[PDB]
């Protein structure tokens, strides 16, 4: 159990460093989605605004 | 047990034996490569007392035992050692005669072809199996991990060769072999650990540092920070008991060991670490077999055991991997057992049962034949 | 010990939870990511080919 | 899956196949005239791998796969691969069967006679389609942009055909077939790109070039002009974005490669351009043919997609053509894909149901028959 | 130390550097392209020491050094190295200040222009150098061998280039570059050496591996005969000594490996190899071109010392060729010096005078001037 223990919160900090892991890619994933979105659809969707004036004339 | 003359399965290095019959999950008997003999002059008769003892039977009397093993980075040396190891595996342990079984043993593709050559020659002459493989050790990781395309870095005890396969195929041209592993990590460890004040030198000491290695140490995500920690604070050692009662604490030196794969200059090697092949044997692929080798390194063998590793070889392969790409390592459960594990999923294929040399090939021929037959 | 290691356990495969929602998420919010790159990849390609191809008149 | 015996059409050129039945306006599927073959030897066991890949499954696979063309400049060599290319572009896409539906396949009018003899034969033999009909590359590019009289410029991946054909005759001794095309800009691009640093040499390589070329290529209406300021400065430079993650920022070349049209020196070629055998072909005909070809010089194949293209050769053929007479490139938007189109217009012509090869002629006189049944 | 202000000739490759003075037959300072820096800790004080050692220091002190090349595949990766390597090959070595002697370099006709101009950048503002040229390796080969027609084969280190020059004229739509060079039958040769128990990977392995090329290995004309017997006796081994008393002996590896140019497959590339990019730079040229180039096919530079290679290739491109022509190989003993001869004909040339970038012509044009002015 003392090993189980270890093993275990080898897991548990595994888990902990792993979910800290991903606690950092789950943020950069939630800030280059958020990015990528907030660039993209408001850049792209913006050069669709600008279609409704480029394509004008 | 087994009710069916299945294949047995054996996987075979410079650290520890596994071996099973053909169609598991897992070996069902697994043993240190090690042949044990007594270094002292008996006084007391009557008392038994062997002229070797092997696997389990060479450590647990190994206090009067010096201990050797037949595999060096990759190669079989001694060839009895390991008839004595097959023997009492497969005799003893597992409870099955060869005659009446087909039998998997595993290499990567540029260990010296002498080791096939034995491989094939002990369990046909002396053990009289009615067939053999030798199989890739790749080959069987990526079955292992579910993969038909990966690069497998088989960090293990003796020697890494880092292997790509592309759809089944070798990517011979990219192996990229390195002469780095758990041995050489051990001893990096004893060296260090003297410094420390804990010489470790004779066969129960070399075997100390190496279960001190695989209990105690791992990677580091970040080398250097790790170390202005644990250089600095007594709460990151941690204390090993020694068989006499007696302990050692362990502090930077307890990701230094393992931080040899990231800097193989700390045992004179001139190169930088398996993450330095992981990148050279995919960048030497095909552009149009890059992008599905990099979202799939495969972590094989041992070693791989590293709870910082996992992370470490992530972020410094991405380091040096094109952007755009996803970039992944693969670090299955399947690890330290993967070879063995693949071994059961090819010798129980049923597209592998034409894939045999059979024991009349192998006479007409002689041992040679393995190089022809196998791949 | 027991208790110590209910926790560890406890605590790590929750942990592991954590780390496969997290995870999870990531590949979510991947997928959403790609989903926006290559809407936006659409888009601007499709702007920049309509424009090329229209860059006259 | 059709509900009529329709037509079956396909432009099986050097570059890419087009496909789909007589009656439609389009091809309903387009890839590339390719069967790719493994150069590495397999490893795994109980993988599939097919022994040559067709289409997009060349493509998909050819991280381990040299990719080859059937196809020569316009002529059918490998007829073994365009077998496997036209059961993949009839079964597994257009879903029809030649055996129930007569097929239409079409050449340049100096087309080597074996290839118009070649696909015959397979078509009867070995598809067994109740009829054939070879086509010319010029009637089927007047069909499709509506003219009956002006010069074919069919500038694809194969040959540059250049034929003035006149109220629906041909006037074949003004003829200009020249050895400049969309595959030498594929070869010459590597070249260029290589002197960027960036060395491009295999088949990989070459799909990726052809990729470049493709989406980053243009000619421009004044080259030395895009020329000064290309070489001068960043602003007219666009990246590329490679398969595995490289980026290549091309400049110059982005035009200098499709420049190969107008001065196919830059490849080694002994011609004047694209430009000047238009304006020849007409040249060499009667003054009261003149009036209409150089009014209707008409696009069709790739390459006549870039932009500047139409622009820059009716500017070429109007500095070399007269006054008062007015010169014009016809280049509409169904461009590339045109000769498809005009096959579907043959092919469904009440006029054209006499035209067939049956099999029954086919098999009473062979293949030879389409020199003497087709034109 | 010389008595006239003679450009120098200095063809630095990826391999070695052979350097002299114009005017002479023979370079007169030879050194491999090496720039060696130490990689171990130091524990003796006042033991002089470098930071870097160059050419033949590299070499000598090499046991504790790791040794890299500043140029690759026919292009300078480190100019800063190539510093080194030219301040002792002049001033060390030839004894001559490039301040009053122009010095010729050498490149590949498709070398990237980064190169050419970087070459040209360090010898004028670094060394100083009154003027500058930078020559086509296949126009020294020709002027070496007495000819102004035919293929220049220039095998080296790096990379193949395949190279057709017709009456003193270059025909580039007809080069084959390869990526296909001597460094990599050195690394197939570690590779099948470890097949054979003897693995090379470090340094000192590196080095050791291309001299056992250089001295054991050949062509022969038929590989699978050649073959069948050295894989089935000693009668075709040959034992090589390596640097500390202990040998290594070789079989078919001897030869397996200089086949890679005929068979590029072995380490990984998409070739038909040497003769087929031979024929194809003969083949692609005009018909009335090509009887002249079959008749001077002509070896040059490094690998053109394989036992049988020049009447292997003479062999392999008759069989390519048509009948009746005659297949002419040109191979003289001044073999792979003959890049260096030319040089010096070349750069001491009346009618060349007028050929080289003065330092004036540098600082107003830039090094980009290299590209306008040589060729």
């Amino acid at each position: 159990l003392s090993d189980k223990l270890k093993e275990a919160e080898t897991r548990a900090e595994f888990a902990e460093r792993s979910v800290t892991k991903l606690e950092k890619s789950i943020d950069d994933l939630e800030d280059e989605l958020y990015a990528q979105k907030l660039k993209y659809k408001a850049i792209s969707e913006e050069l669709d605004h600008a279609l409704n004036d480029m394509t004008s004339i | 047990d087994e009710d069916e003359t299945t294949a047995l399965v054996c996987d075979n290095g410079s650290g520890l034996v596994k071996a099973g019959f053909a169609g598991d999950d897992a070996p069902r008997a697994v043993f240190p490569s090690i042949v044990g003999r007594p270094r002292h002059q008996g006084v007391m008769v009557g008392m038994g007392q062997k002229d070797s003892y092997v696997g389990d039977e060479a450590q647990s009397k190994r206090g009067i035992l010096t201990l050797k093993y037949p595999i060096e980075h990759g190669i079989i040396t001694n060839w009895d050692d390991m008839e004595k190891i097959w023997h009492h595996t497969f005799y003893n342990e597992l409870r099955v005669a060869p005659e009446e079984h087909p039998t998997l043993l595993t290499e990567a593709p540029l260990n010296p072809k002498a080791n096939r050559e034995k491989m094939t020659q002990i369990m046909f002459e002396t053990f009289n199996v009615p067939a053999m493989y030798v199989a890739i050790q790749a080959v069987l990781s990526l079955y292992a991990s579910g993969r038909t395309t990966g690069i497998v870095l088989d960090s293990g005890d003796g020697v890494t060769h880092n292997v790509p396969i592309y759809e089944g195929y070798a990517l011979p041209h990219a192996i990229m072999r390195l002469d780095l592993a758990g041995r050489d990590l051990t001893d990096y460890l004893m060296k260090i650990l003297t410094e420390r004040g804990y010489s470790f030198v004779t066969t129960a000491e070399r075997e100390i540092v190496r279960d001190i290695k695989e209990k105690l140490c791992y990677v580091a995500l970040d080398f250097e920070n790790e170390m202005a920690t644990a250089a600095s604070s007594s709460s990151l050692e941690k204390s090993y008991e020694l068989p006499d009662g007696q302990v050692i604490t362990i502090g930077n030196e307890r990701f230094r060991c393992p931080e040899t794969l990231f800097q193989p200059s700390f045992i004179g090697m001139e190169s930088a670490g398996i993450h330095e092949t992981t990148y050279n044997s995919i960048m030497k692929c095909d552009i149009d077999i890059r992008k599905d080798l990099y979202a799939n390194n495969v972590m094989s063998g041992g070693t791989t055991m590293y709870p910082g590793i996992a992370d470490r070889m992530q972020k410094e392969i991405t380091a040096l991997a094109p952007s755009t790409m996803k970039i992944k390592i693969i670090a299955p459960p399947e690890r330290k057992y993967s070879v063995w594990i693949g071994g059961s999923i090819l010798a129980s294929l049923s597209t592998f049962q034409q894939m045999w040399i059979t024991k009349q090939e192998y006479d007409e021929a002689g041992p040679s034949i393995v190089h022809r037959k196998c791949f």
